[PDB]
This record gives structure tokens, sequence and C-alpha cells, in this order.
RNA sequence: UGAGUAGUGAGAAA
RNA sequence: GCGAUGAUCGGCAGUCUGACAAGU
């Protein structure tokens, strides 16, 4: 019912955030609205995570519109300024991208927060 | 035990009565299965007593969500009414068990059935169509199921014609049309006039204001102190066209032409200000479009730069879904936004596209967040 | 160009209203008619009461009635309904003064070229005084540049790639070529392409000349005669 | 490979409705029912024919499951020109918009979808194909839109629910024809990921012998998509 | 239009790598006697030849076979009624088990074959990647099945 | 007479 | 009293021919 939805819980959060932080040090992580819109685009994310704090919450919801129709997983958080944090980035982020990558040395946790987000979903 | 039989087709309700009853233990048999697909066994069975047809499209989406709901709707108890005897029990056949309850709750005395037996003839009802009304008036059951189903379709979608922003790209197409095609039409009331005393093609270049001086000004000859005065009033005389068409038609080399001649000019004319008047109308409404689809966007840039940017998408959902980058570069051709002057492009760029986002994305926009993000352009603009 | 631009015009209220009711276009064809149907009635609701008689005939109007109740198109606001009837006005307006610019059209012909219209008709008379330029501009030129005067491309196409050159040229759609059939076709565009001319120089130079046409209507003759010899 | 400028050799397919487009590659296409625009950004082959410029969609296998079956060579295929077809778990235009190329103007397609996002271009192609009828609705309960639709030669499922059987029997049990025709795409890791894929397909082949569909083939999917048949069978009913 | 129908994905060349446990696997009408005659219960025979749980499967065609056997062989009817055997419904005219038995395996390559008919046992022989169970001596016995 | 109508993506200022 | 709600980088081109034609 919510605009925002799926919102993972406090548990949920925390390993999506882990990976965000990995990710990162990996060069893997795609930070901001315009650059999670253009992976969409290219169909290089394996999923996307949105801040459900956003002020306002719409300058996002553009893509939700364009993840399932690329069949692409995605979940918000309930915090921009903790998702920015885990980003390394010194601002806060409303969104980002985890790329695709096959030969990535973190896939494996990457695709077991992606089965729990399926599972939200 | 069945003698009547409920069927719901797009046009109205039919009911049906049993005339026959197959064997019940023989159900299975293939002879019995054989006869429903046959038609001419299937009429034997079973013969029409009453159609009602819906009055309009509002009756059938009305009607078909009652029917969807396992309810039922007063011209549903109606046809009931008619053609059910009174009555052990009445005996009726409908597709739905969730509509029996709710038969049963408006007429005591009907006992619904809803058992494979029944499943049956409604499977032969549906499959011989139009040919079993014996030529009554049914239309064509395809037709109409289109018709109905995109309104019952469109109906649990919440499809508003508030979200609708097709007619402002019509709009645009439209405007554009209009306004070649005014200046189109008014040069050519500027020759036909031009013979007859050409220097208010010079005098007053701008066409709108010509063709209503040639309205006023038919014949040249005409020139009176309360004509100038009126005249005057038209346009101003700050320009001194007044002084200068009363002067100069006075004295002019203009060939009169003839009345017919005349008549069509001040005609022809009237079409180009009946064209141009509309467009200033429809550009009205643009405006007022605009407001209401995209606040945010007509706000934050203008109501007719918004909308070619929509129409250059194709959508405002298009437009939404387009990175910063791409929105850009799609009034790159016009200069919809316009090296300092480029950073502002780029900014605006951004700003025009989270705000086609809170548009597109909003049951009913505001100009609240439009305002604030133009002001941030603002001090953008004021820091170069 | 009001032929050009009514069509254009047609084409988006087809379109626009086509949104609110797709159907009418394939029902009626006629543009005219078309925008009618939008100002007598404005919304699919209104067609069941509505009469269209005058603008379409009996089987024409049940069907759009029909189609009405059972259409695609979407509801549409007063503010919608609207503008697309000022189209639909404008539509309308458009063909009372392109049938007024005709007849005015037409009258003149009859005064300053009698005889060709005649012989040759209003319209096509136009197109021969138009692409010259002037009537005296046309009535200088031989009766051989006349017979080819529209078809320049296919003239000069021909005369450098060693090729038949064109027989008609614009004269092919007056109302004595099209009775012609098979290769006389081109004979007759000779015949009526030299008492064209005949005629011409009768209305361009003739001082006190009879707003009559008799020299078109012997000019005429003679061609008839020679299209009913020539065809027998 | 196939690229824009690009000459080809148009021929029909075995199926009624499907055409091939040869070359250095070949490319299996269906007419576009609305000529001059893609529906998904498909390539589409325009072929000038007296002169009248008709145009033709490919049609990709890696996106239309029913697609990557014809690729693996189906021996029947129900769907055919100027018949009713049923389609289930139409979640856009992607596959349908080409099924609806091959019935053609004479019949149509009933799409049913249920998640309203999808259902929204749904719509908005519906706009520009007259044949095709969407039906927002969930397919588990077919009493909803019983009003919509009469008989279906026909019925096409390419719905990813564990249920989907159910679903099949209810629909088929309603709208399809005595003998008629039944095409359902199988995902076993929707239905059980717990057992192998094989497994899955004969446990879902039994389900529709329990509901009197008498199946009469299936394909494996590779190497287009994985863990994928589709099933094709008569509905008997007596 | 020519026919070639694809091998199963199941296989590589011999060995079949969707069947595990635990094993769905159909049981012929003659190895109920060498059952009963042996006095080897059906579903634990198979567990400990097979060393899994194990879900025996009665079609109709065999079923069909064993009520005309008559009164002779009501044990074996009883014992193919036990609620632990799930029931395969058939689609196919015919009531020859056999025939009934070859298809379903040519249709799905995740069935063990219980049966010691000669004839039947070949057939199944030729056909890559089916375990074949039969019994002989004291208790059942797995040929083409190495996860053993 | 003959004769064709897919920008990049974390720096910047000091 | 900065920044992922985004820093930085006119030409082609020239206005056809001219005394025969149709019948016994
Ligand atoms: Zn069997």
């Amino acid at each position: 019912n919510p605009k925002a939805f799926p919102l993972a819980d406090a548990a949920l959060t925390q390993q999506i955030l882990d990976v965000v932080q990995q990710a990162a040090n990996l060069r893997q992580l795609k930070k901001g609205a315009n650059e999670a819109t253009k992976t969409l685009n290219r169909g290089i994310s394996e999923f996307i995570i949105m801040a459900a704090d956003c002020e306002p919450i719409e300058i996002l919801l553009h893509l939700p519109l364009l993840c399932e129709d690329k069949n692409v997983p995605y979940v918000f958080v309930p915090s921009r300024v903790a998702l920015g944090r885990a980003c390394g980035v010194s601002r806060p982020v409303i969104a980002a991208s985890i790329t695709t990558n096959d030969a990535s040395a973190i896939k494996t946790q990457i695709y077991a927060v992606k089965d729990k987000i399926e599972t939200l979903l | 035990p069945i003698e009547y039989l409920l069927f719901e087709e797009p046009t109205g309700y039919a009911v049906f009565k049993v005339k026959l009853q197959q064997d019940d233990i023989g159900s299975r048999l293939k002879e019995v299965q054989e006869q429903i697909n046959d038609f001419g066994a299937f009429t034997k069975l079973i013969e029409l007593v009453s159609f009602a047809p819906f009055k309009g499209a509002a009756e059938a989406l009305e009607n078909a969500n009652d029917i969807s709901e396992g309810l039922v709707s007063e011209s549903l108890k109606a046809i009931l009414d008619l053609n059910l005897p009174k009555a052990k029990n009445i005996t009726l056949a409908i597709s739905d068990k969730n509509l029996g309850p709710s038969i049963k709750e408006e007429f005591p005395y009907v006992d619904c059935i809803s058992n494979e037996l029944a499943q049956d003839l409604i499977r032969g009802v549906r499959l011989h169509g139009e040919k079993l009304f014996k030529g009554l008036q049914s239309g064509d059951l395809e037709r109409a199921q289109l018709g109905l189903g995109h309104a019952y379709s469109r109906a649990k979608v919440k499809f508003s014609v508030q979200k609708n922003d097709n007619h402002i790209i019509q709009a645009i197409a439209l405007l554009d049309q209009l306004d070649k095609d005014i200046n189109t039409f008014a040069m050519r009331v500027k020759e036909w006039y031009g013979w007859h005393f050409p220097e208010l093609a010079k005098l007053v270049p701008d066409n709108y204001t010509f063709a209503k001086l040639v309205l006023f000004i038919k014949d040249k000859a005409s020139l009176n102190d309360d004509s100038l005065h009126d005249l005057a009033a038209l346009l101003n005389e700050d320009s001194g066209i007044a002084q200068r068409v009363i002067d100069n038609a006075r004295i002019s080399m203009g060939q009169d032409i003839s009345e017919t001649d005349m008549e069509n000019v001040c005609v022809f004319a009237q079409r180009v200000a009946s064209l141009a008047d509309y467009r200033r109308q429809l550009y009205d409404y643009l405006c007022e479009k605009m407001h209401t689809v995209a606040p945010n966007l007509s706000e934050l840039i203008g109501e007719v730069i918004g909308a070619r940017l929509i129409s250059h998408a194709g959508s405002l959902t298009n437009l939404s879904k387009q990175a910063a980058s791409t929105v850009q570069i799609l009034g790159a051709e016009k200069a919809l936004f316009r090296k300092n002057k480029g950073r502002i492009s780029r900014y605006l760029a951004n700003k025009c596209s989270m705000a086609s986002r809170i548009d597109n994305y909003s049951e009913e926009p505001s100009n609240v967040f439009g305002s604030v993000l133009k002001k941030q352009v603002e001090q953008r603009l004021e820091f170069y | 160009d009001l032929d050009k631009e009514l069509n254009t015009y047609a084409m988006r209220c087809k379109e626009w209203y086509g949104w609110h009711f797709p159907e009418l276009a394939k029902i009626v064809t006629d543009s005219v008619a078309y925008a009618r149907i939008i100002l007598t009635m404005g919304i699919r609701s209104k067609a069941s009461e509505t009469d269209l008689s005058e603008i379409l005939p009996e089987e024409i109007e049940e069907r759009v009635k029909t189609a009405a109740e059972v259409s695609m198109g979407t509801e549409i606001t007063q503010t919608d309904l609207d503008n697309i009837n000022a189209l639909a006005e404008q539509i309308v307006e458009f063909a009372a003064y392109r049938e007024q610019l005709s007849n005015y059209l037409s009258a003149r012909m009859k005064a300053i070229a009698p005889n060709l219209t005649q012989l040759v008709g209003e319209l096509v008379g136009a197109r021969l005084i138009a692409h010259s330029g002037s009537l005296i501009s046309l009535a200088k030129s031989p009766a051989s540049t006349i017979q080819i005067l529209g078809a320049e491309k296919a003239l000069f196409r021909a005369l450098k790639t060693k090729h038949d050159t064109p027989k008609y040229g614009l004269l092919y759609h007056a109302s004595l070529v099209g009775q012609a059939t098979g290769k006389n076709k081109g004979k007759i565009a000779r015949v009526l392409a030299a008492k064209a001319a005949v005629s011409l120089r009768y209305d361009a130079l003739a001082e006190d000349r009879d707003d009559s046409g008799d020299i078109g209507l012997e000019s005429r003759a003679k061609v008839e005669n020679r299209l009913s010899q020539l065809e027998g | 490979g196939a690229r824009g400028g690009a000459k080809v050799v148009i021929e029909p397919h075995r199926h009624a409705g499907v055409y091939i487009a040869r070359g250095k590659e070949d490319l299996l296409v269906t007419k576009n029912m609305a000529p001059g625009e893609s529906v998904y950004g498909e390539k589409r082959i325009s072929v000038e024919e007296p002169p009248t410029k008709v145009e033709y969609r490919v049609w990709n296998p890696f996106r239309s499951k029913l697609a990557a079956g014809i690729m693996g060579g189906l021996d029947e295929l129900f769907i055919a020109p100027g018949k009713k077809v049923l389609y289930l778990g139409a979640a856009s235009g992607t596959s349908v918009s080409h099924v609806s190329d091959v019935v053609g103007p004479e019949g149509v397609v009933y799409a049913v979808e249920f998640s309203h996002r999808p259902g929204r271009e749904l719509i908005s192609m519906a706009k520009k194909r007259p044949n095709i009828i969407p039906i927002i609705e969930d397919a588990r309960h077919p009493q909803k839109y019983r009003m919509l639709i009469g008989m279906v030669d026909c019925v096409f499922a390419d719905v990813a629910q564990p249920d989907q059987a159910r679903i099949i029997a209810l629909n088929s049990h309603m709208f399809l024809k005595d003998q008629g025709g039944v095409v359902i795409s199988i995902k076993a890791n929707c239905i059980d990921s717990t057992v192998d894929a094989e497994t899955v397909f004969a446990r879902e082949v039994q389900k529709l012998r329990e509901e009197r569909i008498k199946p009469l083939e299936q394909l494996t999917l590779e190497p287009y998509e994985r863990d994928h048949c589709i099933v094709v069978g008569r509905y008997m009913r007596s | 239009t020519r026919n070639i129908p694809q091998v199963s994905s199941a296989l590589f060349f011999q060995y079949n790598q969707a069947i595990k446990p635990p094993y769905q696997v159909l049981i012929d009408t003659n190895f109920i006697n060498f059952s009963i005659q042996k006095k080897v219960d059906i579903v634990r025979g198979m567990m400990d030849c097979l060393l899994a749980k194990c879900n025996p499967l009665i079609t109709d065609c065999v079923m069909a076979e064993l009520e005309k056997l008559g009164p002779k062989y009501r044990i074996a009817l009883k014992l193919a009624r036990d609620p632990r055997i799930k029931r395969l419904s058939c689609s196919h005219k015919g009531t020859y088990a056999d025939d009934c038995l070859v298809h379903r395996v040519l249709q799905h390559k995740c069935y063990i074959v219980a049966t010691n008919d000669a004839g039947l046992k070949q057939r199944i022989r030729k056909i890559p990647g089916i375990p074949l169970m039969s019994v002989g001596g004291h208790a059942y016995v797995i040929e083409k099945l190495p996860d053993v």
C-alpha cells in the first residue's frame, strides 16, 4: 500500500548495507539515482537499493518502474544517511546499484542478499 | 431437475428454459457430450424465454462488477422477477456458486444449481453464441466483449483521465500547426488587400493586427475622423499608424478591386482571425492542462516548454524514465534548456528530470516542490 | 493550400477525437461529416438521443450509435470537449469557404477566359494560366508547349535519355482526354491543345471580347467531332 | 549479425502465420498488425509488395518462452490465424503482441494479467491492436471475468505460479472448446525447487491428466532457457 | 515433418544425473508375487535395497490388470491398495501394462522400474538411464543405479 | 503525323 | 558558510516535332 514497498527490517537492512560497503571497496557499487538509472538501461545491475526517507520519495520512484520491467530485484532501507555512510561517500545516498559481476570476490553474499530480496518481493 | 438457466452476456441478461433434461447417470457418455457440441441437438434441450439488453455501457460495467463480486444487480433482479414463476421451488442453473446465495436471498423460492450438469448447458450456451437467440438482436458478442473488457480492466486499474497526458501532445503538435498556418493565410490576406492599398502591409507588420484593420478598413476611401478614432482604438496610436493610414489612404496607388474580391478578403481575413482566436484558446487550455498534469515541470520551466519536452520523450512516463543526460539532449535540438551557460543547462536538465518524476508518479501532483526546485535553480543562477 | 491544410487538421481531429471514440474514422470517411458528428453529439452517451440524419444516411448513423455504446474510446472532460468542438467548428468552416472559393474562382474564369472554360474547363484552365504566370504569357506560347506544360520532369528526362517524351502534360485531367481511350488520348491532347491556343489568344488579346465563350463553343464542337470519328 | 541495412529473404514457416527471414543468419518473424512501430524495441523488417510496404517484426526466443519453443521445433501449435486464444500471464505485449500477429485480424487474444503496473502497458498496447482484449484480473478466480470471454480455441498459460495447474483447469473448464488447444509453460524452480526439474515436469503432466487434458507433446527449451518445458495437450471433455 | 526425439536433459551418456533420493518407482504387476512369494515387503525391501526412502507408484493399467486376476490373487490386490502406495492416472486407451510402463519411462527420466519380466526388462535396458529394479533370491536388486 | 501523367562519475574551494 | 537531490572533465536543367492521316 505505501509507495515505498517492500521495506527491509532492522535485521535485513544490515546485510544489505554490508554488501554495499564491500561493493564500494571493490568498485562494484554505483551511487546515486542517476547512476542506478544508467545501470538499469544497460542491464548490468544485480539489484537496486533505495532509501525510504528520500525527501521527497517520488524522485526515486522511477527505479521501481524500471526494475520489474527488467526483472531486477529491489528493496528500500529506512535511512539515506545510513545508506550514504555504507556507500563510502561523504553525502547521503537515496539510491545505489550493485553492478553485475560473476567474477567478483564477493559474489556469494550478493546472491544471498538477492535471494532474500526476491523472497521479500 | 433443472428447468431454467441463467446466462450473462455483454449485451444483457439471458434466461433460458430446459425443454429436455439430459441423462444424469449417462452424462459422461460420449453421445450426450456430442449433443452439447451439436447445435441441432442442443436446441432440443433448451430454449430462450427472455433477453434484457443493457441500456448502455454504464449498466454493463456496473453489472459486470456486480457479476464479478457475486452480487445481484437491479437489472438482474428484474429479469429473474419477470421470468421465474413464484411457485415446489423453481430450479435455476447458474455458472457461479457465489451468486447462488445472493439469488436465494432476493428470491427465496428459487434453488440454484451449479453442478456439472448445469456446467454442460452453460458450456453449450456459450458455445453456440449468436446462433441461439434465433435472430434476436444481440449485436456481435466478440465486439461487445472488447468494449466492456477495457472498461472493466481500466476500472480495476483505477486508470484516470487526470493522468492522461496525450492531450498535451496533441496540443503542441496542433499549436505549431496553427502558428505556421495562421502565418500562411495571413500572408495571402496581405497580398489580396495589398493591391487595393499596399501600404498597410508595410504600416502594420504584425499580421494578426493587419487582418482586423482590413476587416474594419475595407475601402481606403472611407476615411472619417470618427473612423480614425475607431481604428485608433485598434492597437494604439503610439506607433502613429492610425494617422498614417488616414493620410496614406487619401494618397496611394492601390487599384480598387471588385466587391466580390473585397468580399473574399474580409471573409478570408475573418478566417485568419478565427484560427488565431482558437489558437489563443487552445494555448490557454495547454497551460491549464500542464499545470494540472505536471505542475512541477510547468512551474519549473514553463507550460509550453514542458509540453514540448514531453512530446519529445513520447510520454510523461518516458521522460521520468530517462536519465538526466538523456533529458538534456532531448531538448538540445531546439535549445529548450538554453561555457558558463552550458553549466546552467545541464543543471537545469537535472532539476527538470526529478520534477518530471514527481509529476508522473504522483496521483495528484502539487507545485510546492517545483517552486523550491525552481528557487534552487535561481540561487544557482545568481552564483554564476 | 486550403486543400492541403484542411486535410492535416482533419487528420488531427480524427486522431484527437479518435481517442474518445476511435471507431468513427472507419465508419464515416468524409472529414467534414466527421467534424459535424462531433458538433451534433459531443460525448458517446449523447449519441443515444441525438439524430445524425442530416449528416449521415440511415444505415451509417445507426452503426455509429451501436459503436458508441460498445466503443473503445475513453471519457473526456468538458474542457477537452470544448476545444475539439472548436476544431470541429473550424473543420466544417474551411469546407464552407473552400466551396465559396471554388464558386468565386469559377466566376472569375467565366469573365476573364470564358472560351477556355468551355473547352478545357475551369480548374485545368486555372492551372494552365497559373503555370505560365499570366494569361498573356500563356497566350504567346505555342500549342506544343501547352500540350506538355505540366510534364517538365518527364519531358526533360525523356529528352536527355533518348526515350519517348510525354504527350498529355497538365491537360490529361481535362474531360475530353478522359473520354478518349488508348492512343486516342494522345491525339486528342494534340488537337485539344491547339484549340486551347486558339481560344486562349482570343481571351487574352481581344479588346472588346463578348463574355460568352462562343469561340470556345465551336472549338469544343470540332474536338468532339474529332473524338467521335477517331473513336468510331 | 542482423544489422539495420541488411537485406533478407522472408519465407513461410511450417506453422501458419509464422515466417522465416533468411540470410547469413535466419530470423523467425511475424507480420506486424500495427506497422511502423516496435512494441519492446524489436527489429522490424519492411518488404515492398505491389507498392505497399508491408512490415514484419523479429521474434526473440530469449524473450518469449513460446519463441524458444518453436525454435526447438514443436510439432503442433494450436495458435493459428483466425482462432480464439486465451493468454494467461500476459505480463506485457512482449509475447502477446506476437501471438496477436499470428491470429491475425479475424482472431482475438484474451490477455489476462494480475499485477497492476505491467497491466498498464498491456492496456496501452491493446490500443494499437484491436484484436487483444486485456483482462487485468487474477487468473485464480475465472468466475470474475467469465463475462468477458466466450469459447476459446486454445488456452496458453505462461503463469509462473506453484498452483499453475489449478488455474489452467479452471480456465480450461470454462472457456476452452472440446478438443481445444492447451499449451503450458512450466518452470520447476517456481513450482518445486527442492526436487529436480524432471520430477516436477512429470508431476505437472500428471495433474493435467487428472483434469481431462490429454498431453500431446513436450519439449525442453534449452539452450535459450533453463529448467523449462512447454507441454502441449488437448482438452478431452468426454 | 521429420521427428528426431530429443534425448532427456537428465542424461550424461549413460548416467542419469536426475534420479536421486527419495526415489519414485513404478510397480509392475508381476513384482507383487515375487514380493509376496519371497515374503519381501514392498516399501522396505526397496529401502534395504536402495538405502533410501522409496515412493511406490501403481498406474491404472497395472492396477487394471490386478482386479482382472480374480480371487486367487486377492492378497496382491490388497497390498496394491495400501495407502502408502500412491496411484497414477492414465490417459491412454490400452490396458496393457508393459506398454504403459515403457512409455512413461520414455516420457520422463525419473522412475525406477520394478519388474521381473524378461521381455519388459530388455525393453527398459535398451532405454538409457532407466534404473531397473527386480526381486531375486531373498530381496530386491537394483542394476543401473550406481548410487548404491 | 510521331511522342513516359547509451558521455564520465567524486571531488571542488582553500 | 559546497557536492551522488551530482563536483570534475542557384546546380543537375535544355521548355517536343512539323504535312501528312483515314477510307474504297
Ligand atoms: Zn496407463
